[PDB]
């Protein structure tokens, strides 16, 4: 499995951020207001989880096989992963999830604060204008191959268009002393 | 906005 395909819970689903590498030991990395809902994942079990302030949480894999370090595009094809990196205004970057597939765009600020209402106020936030749906959340943001970013939320729809936001991995990755596969 |  790999960045941007289906994870679920009960009735829940939302996309799988980037494969990575705790001491050795295969993770996943995905939206923390995901993986609040549970511990069990179909493809694994819950090891950290931080939502709101943050959006990150992970997922450790019951089977090591299936981390597979790349991104799906959803036309048959993926791009490796081979480090993380900061996002900066004006990249051009891409986005993998779930509901809505591969979707790209252009990241239009950063340290974004965003108000989910109920569901609390996240904090540092990358900023730009793809569109995603629900069920795209904790899926890939990337650059080549350079891992940037988890989808946490927005407004707007794939049809009308929107803006997104994304949790930085390199936060995630240093919360879990993680590294990309 | 909201979390997707």
């Amino acid at each position: 499995i790999a960045g941007g395909e289906a994870i679920t819970t009960g009735g829940s689903r939302c996309s799988l951020g980037f494969n990575v590498s705790v001491n050795g030991v295969a993770h996943a990395l995905t939206a923390g207001h995901c993986t609040n809902i549970s511990a069990s994942w179909s493809i694994g079990t819950r090891t950290g989880t931080s939502f709101p302030n943050n959006d990150y949480g992970i997922i450790r894999h019951s089977n090591p096989a299936a981390a597979d370090g790349r991104v799906y595009l959803y036309n048959g094809s993926y791009q490796d992963i081979t480090t993380a990196g900061n996002a900066f205004v004006g990249q051009a970057v891409q986005r993998s999830g779930s509901t809505t597939g591969l979707r790209s765009g252009s990241v239009t600020g950063l340290n974004a604060t965003v108000n989910y209402g109920s569901s609390g106020i996240v904090y540092g936030m990358i900023q730009t204008n793809v569109c995603a749906q629900p069920g795209d959340s904790g899926g890939s943001l990337f650059a080549g191959s350079t891992a940037l970013g988890l989808t946490s939320g927005g407004s707007g729809n794939c049809r009308t268009g929107g803006t997104t936001f994304y949790q930085p991995v390199t936060e995630a990755l240093s919360a879990y002393g993680a590294t990309v596969l | 906005p909201a979390p997707y």
